[PDB]
């Protein structure tokens, strides 16, 4: 069967794959990083108590006086969101930590503990559709993709020197804290670097953590025994080393004879552990210990030191036998450490600490307490290095271990094991990570980064706190007067308001709203500059399959380092991006879905989406297509693991939406996948004809919408409000009733677009939970609609749509179906002055009539009073003095008698070239200030509009709530009649004689006066939000916002566009007369260009366009049944073939629902046309498209012919046609034009301002400048940079002239130059001029 | 033919093979 | 000068003029204080360090600006760059009596006009109409025909042909190449806001319809009229300079 | 290896338009950050040419230039016609039988 | 030393570290001169007050760019104080009249101090869009008169 | 660049790069600028000396220093 | 090089090769010298009259010149890519200007783009 929305239209989907797994809330990643960051976790682990627990406790200099951190809480909300709106201030949470404050006296071991609870900072409140209020405005703080903690080895291959020779280095990047480099030199060194600072040979960290020579050798070289017992060397043997190296004396093997894998073989059955060699060759060997002669105590031999014949024999007269060598390789295990070992200075421990120290911080004398201290805190300080879980589980994974969970600092052993991992790459056995692996980039969304804030904000704190610890007094004080909100909440504030990742929440399009907060940033802080990121970097990985959508992402200079979230995508425990799949067990695909990383792909070998996985859950081919190690290739069907578990696991929501996107390019992809979400919501909703689906799964997800919380039947409809009648299975026991739903009506977005929500259910309806009560901006009956459905015919016209250019019916301008409804908020402020505070009296100077006489006694524009450019909407008076007049004008004075004024002007008029009507008025008086007649009218408006609101729902609340009393009055104990005699309040009172329903009474009774307590504090509470004197800035009277509503058509220069980046722009509305039509006689909407078909691939808008024409046939169909009025059998008949096309596809209609009304319901709403599902990689193919069109009576090869119809000939070569959807995009022409001739000019350097912002003077760069060179054009330049921008004088000579009729300029000196002049005579340096 | 670079023609990649 | 509003904007050159003139000032005191040589030592450094930053700031350590982790921009800085004086200020400037606007196709136009908007019309030649609205005694002031114009009387607009007449306007797209970025073109009084183009120029500019965005320039002076129409008229240049190929050229 | 067997008429498989989104990448990245490097290179051109300007009608020297086909290999990569057409002599040019004009 | 460590406490008053150490040193100076050592008490405690006397005083003078009297530093810091002690009684903040009570002052005069606190914006803060446009970009010049102006003239 | 980086006019060379050097080196050596070219003359905002610019100036620089 | 665009930025900046080739400086018999002391030494040996000019050459970089045979001035004993300043040099104005050119021609000509040499002659001069 379907859901309800569905069985009110549905929509006709093509496609084979049955889809598994169920679309996910796409808003899950910021609730869930959110409820992350705000859940009380009792460990450790994510959160604030994690940020708390690491800065705390805070204890003294040695007082023993350490301030505990006992447990943090999340108070109400002093303001909700619509009000934090309305007056702009930031929707948070007061943050309360209970402290504690113990002293430990020395008769002791006494233990003073002081506990209270202070206010540390306010965090601000995600909404539930997954966004913020910083300044009244939704924001979203995007998710970052940064590099992931651990070690991480790098090549650095090639430019090192030309040599050909490739270097290596090791890199432990902590979360925080300083970074660790093990790097090697060309001579084969290996030396460290603390910080990207000096090079410092490698053992110097060793020796700092106390190894001596004979250690740090026995820690990576082999002990090769060598002694002369007896006599003629011996070699304490295991035969594999003998292996890799050539030979050079007779042992078995002779003399010049290199090792082969034969003797070693042989070397095996003889048990051959003893082998005695030539004197020469031992020469060429180290000596691992030290050794001394026993009876002088002088030292024979050092640690790491060469052996010579002579020294070998001052040993062996001394009574030495054993001697230890290193087992040095030259091709598998090479000196490395040994020739380092010669490198390096310091042979101790001090030493090198000593040498660290300076390293770090050079001129200073090191102490051993100084070099100590700043060692362990560089490294072994919880307080100054942490390597947080993903730092320490890809440390540990990395490095082959096996704890995957250890400390957050680094140990002896950690370094020993990366030193040798580096080594061993050196060696040859070993592999070099890759920095743009998905496996080594990590998510940090705005719960982390929040948290990560706000434990900055608690560090900074800290030394005010060890100060008052420690220089601080006994009992006197308590845990809070060492704390202050404003340090704690400084980063917090910082970060969510100001931030490269604090932005402005996408509107103007829901599906926008849902891509911006899907979003994964590169940029930010932790991140990389657009200037900073190579070219590399930004390409599309091979594991950024079914994680990041390849298509969408900008074009502009933020290529690859914006890219959006798959539809499937998740985020895996840690901080990684994991994509679901299906396993694969004998032979079959299961149900089971199993969340893998891209490390954990890597090793499996997953199937292919596309392929003939159906049906009974078996594979047909005996070779498939798979991806194993990130390479595509056939594999054995017998060898299949896992399988994607839908066709659109690769693509983004916003790509997903693309329909026939396997037709389109993928450059053409991602212009339509970013244009797509441009589209400004139409004044009419439509549905598209030709979807993919996805449609409900963000028309939905998108707070946009209404969706019912329990299910039920409608009790009221209304455009403001609907009230639902829960049902009784679904219903609380203790209180109501209904669910009441607060429709939001005509509200300004952030983009000046307008969103409203607009019921489509009528009264007593049956909904259940999942329903869609309300459609939003955008949206059709639970379906996203970002456009319209236009009938376009591809051929060109006159070269009306020459390059891109778009010829449109002027019937589409009659019908307004593209009008948009823009809101604009302009407020006008009164804030005093050094002359006296300004006033905002309708009494201006230098005004007609005709422009006061939509203005109150206070001035404000009237509510309801349609305005346009240049009327007053506030009129405001700024005191200006000190008027002088040339004695012209005061003959005037005297002669007239007209009096000058001792006031300025400055008023909220209407922004020029915008003709709207006001649908709002707000009125913002500070404390002190006298309210005025508008001011207190609006009041008494909010006032009166609060209360009824609020009692309106408490009476909705109270009927259902007396029908429960009564539901449960009349049973056990009959009272009908009698009991709607006297009034309902007495049923309170009335009593039942068996418990468990007395029991029940009493429920209701208590939530009832719950509810009216709740209802009375509520509204006392909104009466003083209102009366209460508002909060404005510092130094401002009064504030007037004024909104206006502005409807705008569509005319040529407006940007239109479709769904597979086929962009254009309106050349003209041309007359229904004149515009093509077929033998019907029905006009075409749109006349695209065929061209622009071939030069892209972009082959979708043609396939798009054909199927569309089908599905568009199909309606007129159940139209003319309709129209001709038959009966349901010929309905139920057609639409059954209609919804049963194709091959293979998965569709469950049968028409049984409600047989005569709910197919006569679905075919009313079919009319428009049958909405048809494309899949994305799954979509309908030509054969399914050429049946549609074949039921719909139409032509199969898609065309047909048009008669023009300013001639009436028809058109050679039969013309494409169809139906296309279209989307009206943001960049309106009303909003770019704009021309200036003389407006206001810079102070500094008079050049006409940029702005604001349609006055603005045109910017002529240098390349302009080039181009007037070119041409050999002197005065143009000269005026250009002369009359037009600078030349204080210049330009009003010129103006006066051009008054006059003479067209000449008498040229000045531009005044940036004389500015420079001035500038630079501020130094040292004198520049001046000659003589004229 | 003409460095694009998606696809190669004779000596390069090319934008168009 | 006041930031209203309210706040108060400063330039902080003024910064670290304060900083030097504190440091002077306390140089002085100390010399007739009387105090030892570490101290006054340390002062002169200051005041050399105050007097580097205020010169060329950055070379030596950065000072900064309260409240801000920013670096208080200096005299050398207000000269070299892009940004700065010399790229941004001197070599071009915002300019007067010039708009911008969505290009659109009429094919109906001649290779030597453009269709331009009623509405920038009138205010681009804001001042040609005032005085020839002055001269033919329509207006008695100049106020008289500020206020016409602003009325949108239908008077004017014939106004508007009469001065629009055989006056050139050059167009420009965004990036400018070559100089054929440029070209000046008769205007062709249009409603609506956008402007017309003519396509055989389209290849000159390089651009499209798809949204491409087109500014305008009015000529001041006789002689820039002059120079609109036998140097930067669209009909005087077809073939390029680079090579000898017209590059006027039907395209699609 | 893995080529693309299908056309986009016939429509891709995933993983065939994953392949190509690989190629679109560096086109499109291609394009964006020459945007910023052109600019460099013709500002830097337009810098070192400037006040050259045509000053003089004649400088009276022969010197010149010799003017000769770019053939490169088995053919010409651009004809003489081209590399002299606009240009003026350095020399009378004679028939190819000597001593003409 | 004992001149760094007092310095040290006050370092971000929009001040440089070495203007405080050396208003400081002053103090230290002015301490020398005026300490007997007969009264047996230790030179720490009268150079740390002169010291932290010199430091303070010396930021109300040389801190803002416009500079404030005295005596108005003092007022605007105990104002700051007492609204930051009240902030954990009142929840959030305190109302404004309750500081005219709480403080000597009648209530008038402290939106007059609040409103003489703001700090000028330096004209190179960037603009929206973190762009580089400045604040000191978008500040026109209105002394000027329009040319449309001084032709009516 | 380099051949850029040396030019009689100084005004034109401190405009392009590395002003601070530039202006400098012509501050110790006193040098002097007549301008003679386009860049300092769209500096100064003056005809630049070519085109139209060329047949002003030809007239206008004949009867200046003779 | 890249080439592309990075290369026209190369050729008009006059920017070394990475492993240049060298030029004969004058007629005559080439010579060798002393042995490998850290690169080689090569001995110029002109014809007729001053004959002192020399050089010294790394034995790890080939060589391709004749031994006993005359080489003229701007000879290729050493294949590779050559660099502005040495062919200005070894063969004159004309030479190196004909040089940048043709050089700079090749990167337009892969991309359909067309100019005449006459602009690039005009920067070469400058
Ligand atoms: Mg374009």
């Amino acid at each position: 069967v379907y859901s309800y929305t569905e069985k009110k239209r549905i929509r006709k989907d093509f496609g084979k794959r049955p889809q598994v797994l169920d679309v996910p809330y796409l808003l899950s990643i910021q609730l869930d990083s959110f409820q992350k960051f705000i859940e009380q976790d009792p460990e450790g682990q994510y959160g604030l108590e994690a940020a708390f627990r690491s800065v705390f406790p805070i204890q003294s200099y040695s007082g023993n006086s350490e301030l505990q951190y006992v447990s943090y809480r999340l108070g109400e909300p002093v303001f909700d969101v619509q009000e934090c709106q309305i007056r702009g201030v930031t929707y948070s949470a007061p943050l309360r930590v209970k402290l504690r404050l113990v002293i430990y006296e020395r008769e002791g071991t006494v233990k003073d503990i002081k506990e209270q609870e202070v206010y540390m900072g306010e965090i601000p409140l995600m909404t539930d559709n997954g966004t913020f209020v910083i300044n009244g405005t939704e924001r979203v703080i995007v998710s970052q993709l940064h590099r992931s903690p651990g070690v991480f080895f790098d090549s650095d291959k090639g430019k090192t020197h030309s040599s050909g020779k490739v270097l290596y280095n090791a890199r432990i990047i902590p979360y925080r804290g300083s970074w660790l480099d093990f790097e090697f030199d060309p001579k084969d060194n290996l030396f460290v670097r603390i910080d990207r600072r000096r090079k410092l040979p490698a053992t110097i960290i060793l020796r700092a953590l106390n190894y001596t020579t004979e250690q740090i050798l026995d820690l990576f070289f082999e002990k090769v025994i060598f002694e002369i017992r007896d006599n003629k060397l011996q070699m304490e043997l295991v035969p594999e080393r003998l292996r890799g190296e050539t030979a050079s004396f007779d042992i078995y093997v002779e003399k010049g004879r290199r090792i082969t894998a034969r003797h070693i073989r042989q070397l095996e059955k003889d048990d051959v552990k003893l082998i005695e060699v030539p004197v020469e060759y031992i020469a060429g060997k180290v000596v691992a210990k030290d050794y001394i002669d026993e009876s002088t105590g002088e030292l024979i031999c050092a640690a790491n030191m060469e052996l010579s014949l002579d020294l070998l024999a001052k040993l062996s007269q001394s009574g030495h036998k054993r001697i230890e060598t290193l087992f040095t390789n030259d091709l598998d295990h090479g000196p490395y450490i040994s020739e380092t070992l010669r490198v390096d200075p310091t042979n101790d421990r001090l030493s090198a600490l000593v040498e660290i120290y300076r390293m770090m911080r050079p001129g200073e004398p090191p102490t051993r307490e100084a070099a100590e201290s700043l060692f362990e805190n560089l490294f072994f300080s919880e307080d100054r290095y942490d390597l947080s879980a993903v730092g320490r589980m890809k440390f540990n994974r990395s490095l082959l271990r096996e704890e995957i969970e250890g400390s957050g600092i680094l140990s002896k052993d950690d370094i020993i094991d990366v030193m040798k991992k580096l080594i061993d790459i050196r060696n040859g056995k070993g592999e070099v990570d890759d920095i743009d692996h998905l496996g080594n980039r990590r998510i940090r969304s705005v719960g982390e980064m929040a948290e990560n804030q706000f434990r900055v904000g608690l560090v900074r704190v800290e030394r005010a706190v060890k100060e008052r610890l420690s220089l601080g007094d006994l009992d006197t004080l308590m845990p809070q007067d060492m704390i202050n909100a404003k340090p704690i909440s400084a980063a917090v504030k910082e970060f969510f308001g100001s931030s490269q990742l604090s932005q402005f929440m996408d509107q103007n399009n829901p599906l926008s709203e849902i891509t911006h907060k899907r979003r994964i940033s590169a940029l930010g802080p932790g991140g990389l500059t657009r200037e900073r990121a190579g070219f590399e970097v930004r390409d599309v990985h091979p594991t950024h399959y079914g994680r990041v959508c390849p298509i969408e992402t900008p074009e502009g200079p933020n290529i690859g380092l914006i890219n959006s979230l798959s539809v499937y995508a998740q985020t895996n425990e840690y901080g990684f991006l994991e994509t679901p799949y299906r396993k694969v067990t004998d032979g079959v695909v299961t149900d089971e879905i199993h969340y893998l990383s891209a490390i954990e792909e890597g090793n499996y070998v997953i199937a292919q989406a596309n392929s003939n996985l159906d049906e009974e859950g078996h594979f047909v081919e005996d070779l498939v297509t798979c991806r194993s190690k990130g390479e595509s290739s056939l594999f054995s069907r017998d060898q299949v693991d896992y399988m994607d578990v839908s066709t659109q696991q690769v693509v983004s929501v916003g790509a997903s939406l693309i329909p026939f996107l396997e037709h389109d390019d993928a450059n053409r992809a991602l212009m339509g996948a970013n244009m797509q979400r441009q589209a400004v919501p139409t004044l009419r909703a439509d549905k598209p004809l030709v979807g993919t689906g996805m449609e409900r799964a963000v028309a939905v997800d998108s707070g946009v919408t209404a969706v019912a919380k329990r299910g039920g039947v409608v009790q009221y409809v209304d455009a403001s409000r609907i009230v639902i009648k829960v049902n009784e299975d679904e219903m609380y026991p203790g209180e109501a009733g209904i669910d009441i739903y607060n429709l939001t009506k005509y509200t300004r977005s952030n983009q000046n677009t307008c969103i409203n929500q607009m019921p489509c259910v009528s009264l007593g309806e049956p909904v259940e939970r999942g329903d869609v009560l309300a459609d939003g901006p955008s949206t059709d009956l639970g379906e996203l609609a970002l456009g319209q459905n236009m009938r376009v015919a591809f051929m060109p016209w006159n070269g009306y749509n020459f390059e891109d250019s778009i010829l449109v019916s002027e019937r589409v301008v009659q019908e307004d179906r593209f009008t948009t409804i823009h809101i604009q908020e302009l407020a006008c402020v009164s804030r005093d002055t050094k002359l006296g505070p300004e006033e905002i009296t309708a009494d201006i100077p230098n005004v007609g009539e005709a422009a006061l006489s939509k203005l109150d006694e206070s001035g404000i524009v009237y509510i309801g009073a349609e305005v346009t450019g240049g009327d007053i909407l506030v009129g405001k008076v700024t005191p200006k003095g000190e008027t002088q007049l040339t004695p012209e004008e005061k003959l005037l004075r005297a002669i007239f008698g007209e009096k000058a004024s001792d006031v300025k002007d400055s008023s909220l008029r209407v922004p020029n070239g915008v003709s709207g009507t006001v649908i709002d008025v707000q009125v913002f008086t500070r404390d002190g200030v006298e309210k005025d007649k508008r001011a207190l009218e609006i009041e008494e408006m909010q006032l009166k509009q609060a209360k009824k609101d609020l009692s309106e729902e408490l009476q909705i609340l109270e009927a259902g709530l007396f029908s429960r009393i009564r539901a449960v009055l009349v049973a056990g104990g009959v009272e009908a009649e009698k009991l709607d005699k006297l009034p309902r309040d007495r049923w309170l009172e009335l009593g039942l004689t068996d418990e468990e329903k007395q029991n029940q009474l009493e429920q209701l009774a208590e939530q009832y006066d719950e509810l009216k307590h709740e209802f009375e504090k509520k509204l006392e509470a909104k009466r003083r939000k209102i009366t209460q004197g508002d909060d404005l800035a510092p130094g401002v009277l009064k504030i007037v916002k004024v909104y206006l509503a502005v409807k705008r058509r569509i005319q040529p220069g407006d940007k239109m566009a479709g769904r597979h980046g086929n962009k254009g722009v309106i050349s003209k509305i041309n007359p229904i007369e004149d515009m093509p039509y077929d033998e019907n006689g029905t006009p075409v909407d749109i006349v695209l260009n065929p061209l622009g078909v071939p030069s892209r691939m972009n082959i979708g808008q043609i396939l798009e366009t054909h199927l569309g024409m089908a599905a568009k046939g199909i309606g007129d169909k159940i139209n003319a049944m309709l129209k001709q009025q038959q009966e349901v059998a010929k309905l139920r008949e057609f639409i059954q073939r209609a919804y049963d096309l194709g091959a293979d596809v998965r569709q469950k209609v049968d028409l049984s629902t409600f047989s005569d009304e709910e197919v006569m319901r679905l075919a009313e709403n079919l009319r428009k046309g049958m909405p048809i599902a494309t899949p994305v990689f799954d979509g309908a193919k030509e054969a399914e498209i050429k049946e549609l069109l074949k039921l719909g009576d139409l032509p199969t090869s898609g065309q047909i012919r048009l008669y023009d119809g300013r001639t009436g000939e028809q058109f050679e070569r039969p013309v494409t046609v169809g139906y296309m959807y279209m989307l009206k995009l943001n960049h309106l022409v009303d909003d770019k034009m704009h021309a200036r001739s003389t407006g206001s000019y810079s102070l500094v350097t008079q050049q006409p301002l940029g702005g604001k912002a349609q006055f603005g003077g045109q910017r002529f760069g240098e390349m302009e400048v080039w181009a007037l060179e070119a041409y050999g054009a002197a005065y143009t330049l000269q005026e250009m940079l002369t009359v037009k921008s600078d030349d204080v004088n210049g330009r009003t000579k010129m103006y006066k002239n051009i008054v006059d009729g003479n067209h000449q300029m008498e040229p000045g000196m531009p005044e940036s130059f004389n500015v420079l002049l001035k500038e630079i005579r501020s130094l040292g340096i004198n520049i001046e001029l000659e003589d004229e | 033919g003409t460095p694009g670079f998606q696809t190669p023609d004779a000596r390069v990649i090319s934008r168009f093979g | 000068v006041p930031l209203d509003g309210g706040r108060f904007a400063t330039s902080d050159l003024n910064d670290l003029y304060r900083r030097v003139i504190n440091r002077n000032n306390r140089l002085k005191r100390l010399l007739d204080l009387a105090a030892p040589d570490i101290i006054v030592r340390n002062e002169k450094r200051m005041l050399q360090e105050a007097v580097d930053a205020l010169l060329d700031n950055g070379r030596r350590g950065r000072a900064i600006t309260g409240s801000n982790k920013r670096p208080l921009k200096s005299l050398a800085d207000m000269i070299k760059g892009k940004q700065g004086r010399f790229r941004q200020n001197l070599l071009g400037k915002r300019v007067d009596y010039s708009g911008r606007s969505v290009i659109t196709v009429g094919p109906y136009l001649r290779l030597h006009q453009c269709g331009l908007p009623k509405k920038m019309a009138l205010e681009l030649f804001k001042p040609f109409i005032y005085g020839k609205l002055e001269l033919r005694g329509l207006a008695t002031t100049i106020k008289a025909a500020k206020k016409m114009v602003e009325r949108e009387e239908a008077v004017v607009w014939d106004i508007l042909d009469e001065v629009i007449r055989e006056h050139p306007v050059l167009l420009n797209r965004a990036p400018t190449l070559h100089r054929l970025g440029i070209q000046a073109f008769e205007p062709v009084l249009i409603e609506g806001k956008a402007i017309q183009l003519h396509p055989l120029v389209c290849a000159a500019y390089n651009a499209d319809f798809d949204g491409d965005q087109m500014a305008v320039h009015v000529p001041l002076t006789l002689e820039a009229q002059l120079e609109a129409r036998a140097l930067m008229m669209s009909t005087n240049n077809i073939l390029s300079p680079a090579n000898g190929e017209p590059i006027i050229v039907p395209s699609q | 290896e893995t080529p693309i067997t299908a056309n986009f008429r016939e429509g891709l498989n995933v993983l065939q338009y994953f392949i190509s989104t690989h190629g679109a990448r560096k086109g499109l990245a291609d394009t964006a950050l020459k945007t910023a490097n052109s600019g460099y290179l013709t500002r830097r051109l337009v810098d070192v040419a400037q006040d050259l300007v045509v000053t003089e009608d004649d400088c009276g020297t022969h010197e010149g230039i010799m003017m000769t086909p770019v053939i490169e290999g088995g053919d010409v990569k651009e004809p003489l016609r081209d590399r002299v057409l606009g240009r003026v002599t350095a020399e009378d040019v004679l028939k190819p039988g000597t001593a003409d004009i | 030393r004992l001149v760094i460590s007092i310095a040290k406490k006050y370092t971000n008053r929009g001040l440089q570290f070495l203007d405080l150490i050396q208003e400081g040193n002053i103090g230290l100076m002015k301490a020398v001169d005026k300490f007997e050592y007969r009264r047996g008490y230790k030179f720490s405690t009268y150079a740390t007050w002169w010291i932290r006397q010199a430091i303070t005083r010396s930021i109300a003078d040389q801190a803002r760019t416009i500079r404030i009297p005295v005596h108005m530093i003092e007022t605007i810091n105990k104002l700051n104080r007492i609204s930051r002690q009240m902030l954990q009684e009142m929840g959030r903040e305190p109302t404004p009249e309750e500081l005219a009570e709480r403080m000597l002052m009648p209530e008038d005069k402290i939106r007059k101090v609040l409103k003489i606190a703001k700090e000028p914006i330096s004209m190179e803060t960037p603009i929206g869009d973190d762009e580089d446009s400045h604040l000191g970009d978008f500040i026109e010049d209105t002394t000027l008169e329009l040319p449309l102006d001084s032709a009516t003239t | 660049t380099k051949a850029s980086l040396a030019t009689e006019s100084f005004i034109s060379a401190a405009s392009f790069q590395e002003t601070t050097r530039v202006l400098t080196e012509a501050a110790v050596a006193g040098k002097r600028d007549e301008l003679r070219g386009l860049k300092e003359n769209v500096i100064v905002g003056r005809l630049i000396p070519a085109g139209t610019g060329y047949a002003y100036h030809q007239d206008r620089m004949r009867r200046r220093a003779a | 090089i890249t080439g592309g665009l990075p290369r026209v930025a190369d050729l008009f900046e006059a920017r070394r090769p990475k492993e240049p080739a060298i030029l004969a400086e004058i007629s005559g018999i080439v010579s060798f010298g002393k042995e490998t002391k850290g690169k080689r030494r090569l001995v110029i040996t002109p014809v007729d009259g001053s004959d002192p000019y020399e050089e010294m050459i790394p034995k790890w970089r080939q060589l391709n010149v004749f031994e006993g045979e005359r080489v003229e001035r701007g000879d290729v004993i050493s294949d590779g890519p050559e660099a502005p300043h040495d062919i200005l040099r070894l063969r004159g104005v004309h030479a190196v200007t004909r040089y940048i050119v043709n050089e700079v021609q090749d990167v337009y000509r892969l991309q359909g783009v067309k100019i005449n040499d006459k602009h690039i002659e005009v920067i070469v001069r400058q």
